[PDB]
């Protein structure tokens, strides 16, 4: 029916429709006709952010409702006076509040000083003489903590209600555990190599070592955990970080090389040199891959920053201008495949890794994309000697260097300062927001700590209408504080 | 676990009676006022004040209330500086009645705080009582310096005071005889004043600014053209044009009037320049250029006919002008082709046909540099910086030449160009002149500031270049102690040009070594670092030491850092901070420039190209009608913008509804 | 942009001009090079600075640092004209590396901010032409 | 050190001689480092003038950021380094089975340069620069798998480095000028009381 | 405008959206990227594709 | 509670009534409302608002001098340029930036070169 | 002490009397107007 009304007029139905959205987004309608005004105003500001991106014409009206219904939430909460309030608001279910916030994106709910106090309390926990310790004293705290990591966390394996059975339960020290935990897993990879027999250097098929059976066990404790936050909260909540990301692809590339290198001692055991093996043999693979998931595995440091005050904001700022900078790969992947079109037809009709870098690198679709890549940093990578033709073609030589010449104008100096310009344009509008946005980061990040369904190190992971009324009553006092 | 709270500083507190008093003159009711005044003398208070100093007349003033004003002043009030408060609020009535602690300090009058509020009608209500004003000193004399010495304090208040009641707009208007030129000359002083008093730069600056402002808003008011020509062309030809010039009035010179009047002045023998099409008017610059000798040639033949007219215009001036400069450059640019020199191997070569041809362009331009400096004298002449440059060019031409002269005397026979020495006067000649071809034809570009796209572009980048040598400086700082450190390193293991390849010692050979042997060397090799010219093997060392080695290599990173990753960001932020600026008031500088550029070829001292060059009381009556137009029609004019408020109108309807309940 | 090469070719052109009458007089022949090439794009550069034409080429490239810094050198050693050669290098290098690259980075700076509060009229505008 | 060398050793010999760590030659490098800490200390004379003052105290407030980037591209630097490392190790030769018994990458002919953690992190470091020549991801034994593995390793590296950091660094420093710009002139006339 | 009726009859006056060409003619920029004109454009544009 | 209490104690006009020395008082209460900004993260705006509130007050009743007398009286009071240093000891730039003390330091250090400028 | 504290005296008379004339001139003003208006013409 409503298909029928939209070909006889469009126009009158879509304004009919944002008319009633909008009375419907009424703080004083809200606080007048709904029981619960705090998650109301949280389905509809969710509500309203999606009606935009249908509606691309009313883009601009429709995220002003949703805004509206985000600090009118905010406003509400401001009302707490005492810890008792901020707990009935934070814990009710339909703290199931504060993680509903972080789910609908309320990064001004979340931003709240009343909001800020209570993650605080429950982050610290019972180590709420930390924050009177000297900066002097917090450090070694931590240090030790982080140390005996072992002895903590097998105290909590055999005698979890002990004094030291509990130290885990507190979020702050779990973080610290779990962090120095990651910490000797990358130490473990450093001195893979150290340990390396130089004999083995020369087998094709060399047995598995002691160190490469705790690299196992640690990467078994990895993947285990990531079951269990995946299966507790699905797919696309899993998928949505970053970091979840990056323990995808290199747990992936760590199965393979271990894979690899099990078939290789059993299929190729040969005693050769290193100098006359396959280019594409088992062992050489193996290693190729074992080098590529370390340059992730120390990647992942990157969440770490966010607990810092001080380099927190600014990773935050530096991960929002990643979205920049693909809009411009676009645009130049166009440019460097139309020169690489032209160049290789000059060429390949009559490479820049040797020490004498020639003409060849021309002659081929692959080596062509190479050499022009390297134009781009202006460091003087490659020469100009690479464009003359090896026989004469003085002709063919000139209009190739020309072809080049252009390029570098187009791209060094050109496109260059092109994506200069709006980095500068976009922090600007970046830097207004920078306090709200690191806040909503770190909370996101402190709340996973909360829950104890993961608390265990990788590596010991793998080892086996009472409350109503209460809200009510705070509701009202939230309310009528709120319109006086 | 408390803190008392109590008054330290205590104050006498006033009777009830006093109260009462108060509150009474407060109220506005004249008649419990009246009974209290009486009961007083009855009793023999009115001069009583609050502990903030508010005394009853204070509060009738404050009030403006004239009824309980009147007559309190009727009972021997005491006045005090009751004027000073009825002038700060604007307030006429009460001015005229009281003619007819404190807030302020003791050195302000009642006309310096007149000039300061900026009102018209008090001002000239003060000043028909023949008041007067301190003249300030320019100073060495032994008054200054005694109050000086005294009191600093109050000596800079008071200049500064004075200087405030001096460049207001209205008092200017009122009392001054040329308006314009007081603004211009009050302008100027103002501004000389901020340089030397380095801690009241600001109000100095924003008075200055004030004076410019007006002096901009007076020619606004012109309606005519023979207005605007009576106030352009007042001497005390453009004399005020040129006085305007001299001290710096750029809003003033590019108000679009005066720009108007300038572009009919420039396009003389042009009508209809701007309604051409870009095609006809490149079509018209190109064939002048080319016919420039013959003009150049008439004048000289027969000024009285029209083709020695033609020159005379200033537009044709320029492009005449031009056109000679770009024949000289192209002549230069045709002196290095090896077509015209057939023989190296001279020691003193005769000139050849290209610098025959080049040399009374040189002549005629040292001449006209000369001539221009005599007549002008020494400080215009060191104020542009262009001017320089010419001088540079100039003596690197002489020195040319006068080493090509010693040349040819002491050397005859001929000599292959290996065998010669270092310091030969051919060599020394061909170097300087091929830095005056450089110095030369980077002229050109002095000549933007006549275009209207490439004019504002080349004014933004011409005042960009001061923080550069800001920066500069600090730049060579680093450098010298990086340079000195890797010297100091380095300078054990220096080897001789024998045992080198090719027999090549330095960073300029295609193996580099020494880079680090001598202080000049360091220098140079730290210089082309940059640019990334300097390999990284120049680090090591024959004898093998890998603790030297890596010394030196961590010393040269260190610098690499500083240089490449600190200081250049650093001058890439400053610069990007200084165009914004620059940026908002580019169109007025390009304007003056070119305004300065165009009234260069007003004059006809100067007519032929360099090449040809070598071979009262009645205007001051007029002068004053129009000002008084002008200054009549700014007054009514900042009124009506600023000076009106809606808040006035308030009560005044009020006092409508009184009247009306009065009817 | 446009406006910026104008400045930076008359720069170009003013510095080629002097290089090329300082360096002029040096000139060799292409069989006096190893594998006989002549310029500045064979494995060893030289004759850099001989003709206005290749020293156009020769300052166009110098901007990528692709010119090498011995091409300032000659085969009779005259010490005071190869300091005076790679003094003029110098300065173009500095003049146009240090200031103008940089300015045109402030002024696109600039035209973008003004440029970007209107583009979403200007795409649809392009978007229903 | 100089004392003590002066007692210990009462000889000539010729330098070339010498060990590693003889104490004439780290006298001799401890006074350089020194003679560079001298010459720098003359900025602090630059708050007495009023043209080079702000401009100085302004240059000092923006050394704070700096250090908090480099502590971003110091983890980038020290995962790259740590790929390349496990990558090329294997590959590891003599100096003497070097042309002119180098090893390194400070010859003209540079070698070994992912062979050691330690030459590695130098060769990171100096790729910023541009001062790393391209052949030095090749393999002797001519190996295309490991070879193409540290070459895309390298050409990351490098773009991670030059086209992205860099970039968000001239932005960073630009807006935190500006806002430093404003309260420039009560701070340069602190610190020249002061 | 109100209704679509009325939004046609401006954009198809004629002295084919007569009016729309004579403004693209003009360089009308803000008048041409008004959300109605472009809500009809869209339509006309995505013809055969329901939901696109 | 704390807050509240801070809030109430830096209140320029009951700096004004009820202290011995304003000055001083306002110089410590900035300096400690500074100091707390830090340790208490909930309420860094507010406490930076009342630490330049309190420097302001400091600075404008700075601002009230008439006379070099006066000045001297102020820059010299000891609990020398003892009040100087003190400012110098707890950030305070822009009093120590005022005009009038930028120039009695100029007199001072410029001694022996009169007329300099 | 005496010195400084007669010194004192005198700024914190001049600082009061200055924030109360931002704060209180024009609200004084209006509300005579209005307030004089009311009361007079009612007597009458
Ligand atoms: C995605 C689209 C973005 C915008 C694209 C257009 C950008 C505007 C510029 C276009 C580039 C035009 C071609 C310029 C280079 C020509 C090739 C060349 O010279 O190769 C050397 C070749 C081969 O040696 O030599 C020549 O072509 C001989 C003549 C050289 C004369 C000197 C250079 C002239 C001025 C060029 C200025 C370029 C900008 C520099 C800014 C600092
Ligand atoms: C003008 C006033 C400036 C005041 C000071 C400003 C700040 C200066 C601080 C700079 C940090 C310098 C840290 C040491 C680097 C230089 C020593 C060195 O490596 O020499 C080579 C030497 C010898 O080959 O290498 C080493 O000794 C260790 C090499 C590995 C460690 C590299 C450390 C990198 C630090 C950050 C670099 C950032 C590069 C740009 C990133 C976009
Ligand atoms: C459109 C026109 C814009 C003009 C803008 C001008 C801005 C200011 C620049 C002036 C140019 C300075 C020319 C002289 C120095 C360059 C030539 C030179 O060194 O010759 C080498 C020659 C040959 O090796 O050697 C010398 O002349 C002696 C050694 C000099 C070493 C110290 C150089 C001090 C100046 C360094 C400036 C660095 C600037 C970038 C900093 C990141
Ligand atoms: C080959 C060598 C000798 C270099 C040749 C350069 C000339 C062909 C160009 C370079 C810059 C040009 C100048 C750039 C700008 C102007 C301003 C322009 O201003 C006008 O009067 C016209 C525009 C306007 O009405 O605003 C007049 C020409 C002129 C001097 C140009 C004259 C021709 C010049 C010297
Ligand atoms: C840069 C390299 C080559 C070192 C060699 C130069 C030095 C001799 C210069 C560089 C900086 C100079 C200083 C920069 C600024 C000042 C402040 C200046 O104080 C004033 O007279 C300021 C007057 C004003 O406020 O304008 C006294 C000299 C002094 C210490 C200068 C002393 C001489 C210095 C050390
Ligand atoms: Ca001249
Ligand atoms: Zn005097």
């Amino acid at each position: 029916l409503c298909s029928a009304k939209n070909k006889k007029d469009s126009l009158r139905h879509s304004r009919f429709r944002l008319d009633i959205y909008r009375c419907l987004a009424s703080p004083a309608l809200i606080m007048l006709t709904e029981e619960d005004p705090i998650l109301r105003a949280f389905e509809l500001s969710a509500d309203l952010k999606e009606l935009s991106l249908v509606e691309v014409e009313f883009r601009n009206d429709y995220e002003e409702l949703a805004r509206q219904c985000k600090m009118f939430a905010k406003d509400l909460l401001a009302q707490a006076r005492n810890s008792r309030e901020l707990e009935v608001i934070l814990n009710h279910t339909s703290l199931s509040r504060l993680k509903l916030a972080i789910k609908y994106n309320q990064k001004e709910f979340v931003s709240q000083s009343n909001c800020q106090q209570f993650l605080n309390t429950v982050w610290f926990g019972q180590m709420s003489g930390y924050r009177r310790k000297p900066t002097c004293k917090k450090i070694m705290t931590v240090l030790t903590v982080g140390i005996f990591w072992p002895v903590l966390s097998l105290c909590y394996l055999i005698a979890p209600k002990s004094q030291f059975g509990r130290i885990i339960h507190t979020p702050f020290m779990k973080f610290i555990i779990h962090g120095a935990s990651y910490f000797t897993f990358l130490l473990l990879l450093n001195l893979y190599s150290l340990v390396y027999n130089e004999d083995k250097k020369n087998t094709m098929g060399p047995a598995l070592e002691r160190i490469d059976y705790l690299l196992i066990l640690w990467i078994i404790g990895m993947i285990w955990s990531d079951i269990k936050r995946l299966w507790y909260e699905g797919l696309e909540d899993f998928l949505e970080e970053s970091r979840n990301q990056l323990s995808f692809v290199m747990n992936s590339l760590y199965l393979a090389t271990f894979a690899l290198k099990v078939v290789a001692h059993n299929k190729f055991h040969d005693f050769a040199d290193r100098k006359d093996w396959d280019a594409f043999h088992p062992t050489l693979v193996a290693e190729g891959l074992f080098a590529f998931a370390n340059v992730l595995s120390y990647l992942r440091l990157f969440f770490m920053y966010t607990t810092s005050s001080i380099l927190g904001p600014l990773q935050i700022s530096m991960g929002q201008m990643l979205q920049d900078f693909g809009k411009f790969l676009g645009m130049f992947l166009l440019v460097l495949f139309s020169f690489t079109i032209g160049l290789t037809q000059l060429y390949d009709k009559g490479g820049i890794f040797c020490e004498q870098q020639s003409n060849d690198t021309f002659h081929s679709f692959i080596g062509t994309c190479f050499a022009l890549f390297w134009y781009i940093f202006s460091l003087a990578h490659v020469a100009i000697f690479v464009t003359r033709f090896s026989y004469g073609e003085e002709l063919q030589s000139f209009v190739g260097a020309v072809i080049v010449g252009t390029y570098n104008v187009v791209v060094v100096i050109v496109l260059t300062k092109l994506l200069v310009a709006m980095l500068h344009k976009s922090f600007q509008l970046i830097a207004n927001h920078e306090d709200k946005e690191w806040k909503f980061a770190r909370a996101k990040l402190w709340l996973s700590y909360f829950d104890d369904k993961c608390t265990l190190p990788p590596p010991f992971n793998i080892i086996p209408q009472k409350r109503d009324e209460n809200y009510q009553k705070v509701m009202c006092c939230l309310v009528h504080r709120y319109l006086t | 676990d408390r803190i008392p709270l109590q008054i330290v500083r205590a104050e006498t507190e006033l009777s009830a009676e006093e109260k009462a008093f108060l509150n009474a003159v407060e109220k506005g009711d004249y008649a419990t006022v009246k009974q209290a005044l009486q009961e007083a003398e009855i009793y023999y208070n009115i001069n009583c004040m609050d502990p903030l100093g508010r005394s009853a007349l204070l509060i009738a003033i404050e009030n403006e209330n004239l009824e309980i004003m009147e007559l309190l002043l009727n009972h021997s009030v005491y006045v005090g500086d009751a004027l000073l408060y009825a002038i700060r609020k604007e307030v006429v009535g009460a001015v005229e009645l009281l003619l007819s602690f404190s807030e302020f300090t003791p050195d302000i009058t009642p006309i310096m705080l007149a000039a300061h509020t900026n009102n018209y009608e008090i001002i000239k209500l003060l000043v028909q009582k023949r008041v007067t004003i301190p003249r300030p000193h320019q100073c060495n004399c032994v008054e200054c310096v005694s109050s000086s010495e005294v009191d600093s304090l109050r000596h800079s208040r008071s200049r500064l005071n004075i200087y405030k009641a001096l460049a207001s707009p209205s008092l200017i208007a009122l009392s001054s005889e040329d308006p314009i030129l007081t603004a211009f000359r009050l302008g100027w002083e103002l501004k000389e004043l901020s340089k030397v008093e380095n801690e009241f730069k600001a109000e100095y600056e924003e008075l200055s600014q004030q004076c410019k402002l007006f002096a901009k808003d007076l020619l606004d008011q012109a309606r005519s053209s023979r207005e605007l020509e009576i106030i352009l062309n007042h001497r005390d030809d453009l004399a005020k044009l040129k006085v305007a010039i001299k001290y710096h009035q750029k809003e003033f010179v590019a108000q679009p009037n005066c720009q108007q009047l300038l572009a009919t002045l420039w396009y003389d023998g042009f009508p209809g320049w701007r309604r051409k099409h870009w095609v006809v008017k490149l079509l018209t610059c190109m064939t002048i250029g080319f016919l420039f000798p013959m003009l150049s040639i008439a004048y000289l033949i027969s000024p009285r006919s029209n083709l020695g007219l033609f020159i005379k215009k200033p537009f044709i001036k320029f492009i005449c002008h031009t056109a000679s400069y770009l024949t000289f450059l192209f002549m230069l640019l045709l002196a290095s082709q090896h077509i015209v020199r057939t023989d190296l191997h001279v020691q003193g070569p005769p000139p050849t046909v290209v610098e025959w041809m080049i040399l009374p362009w040189v002549l005629g331009f040292i001449w006209g540099e000369i001539k221009e400096m005599w007549d002008g004298g020494f400080t215009e002449y060191i104020h542009d910086w262009w001017n320089l440059m010419d001088f540079a060019m100039n003596s690197l031409y002489l020195a040319t030449i006068s080493l090509k002269i010693v040349a040819y005397v002491k050397y005859n026979g001929s000599r292959p160009r290996e065998e010669w020495e270092m310091w030969h006067p051919t060599l020394i000649a061909e170097a300087l002149f091929a830095i005056s071809n450089i110095l030369s034809s980077l002229r050109l570009i002095s000549l933007f500031t006549a275009n209207s796209h490439l004019g504002p572009l080349q004014i933004s980048l011409g005042r960009m270049l001061l923080d550069i040598l800001k920066f500069l400086f600090i730049y060579c700082l680093v450098l010298l102690a990086f340079a000195n450190g890797l010297n100091q390193l380095y300078f054990y293991y220096e080897t001789r040009a024998i045992d080198e390849p090719n027999n090549c010692k330095g960073i300029r050979c295609e193996k580099q070594n020494n880079a680090f042997s001598t202080l000049f060397e360091t220098l140079q090799s730290l210089f082309w670092s940059v640019f990334g010219l300097l390999n990284l093997y120049v680090t090591n060392v024959k004898a093998r030491h890998e603790f030297t080695e890596f010394v030196g290599a961590t010393m040269f990173g260190t610098y690499n850092v500083i240089s490449l990753v600190v200081l250049l960001n650093m001058l890439i932020a400053m610069m990007n901070n200084s165009y914004q600026l620059i940026a908002d008031h580019a169109d007025i500088e390009w304007k003056f420039a070119r305004t300065k550029l165009w009234m260069s070829y007003f004059d006809e001292g100067g007519t032929l190209p360099p090449p040809f060059n070598i071979i009262s009381l009645i205007q001051n009556q007029h002068y004053q009608e129009v000002i008084r137009n002008l200054v009549k029609r700014y007054v009514a004019a900042m009124i009506r913008n600023s000076k009106t408020h809606e808040g006035l109108t308030e009560e005044n309807f009020k006092e409508l509804k009184q009247d009306i309940s009065s009817f």
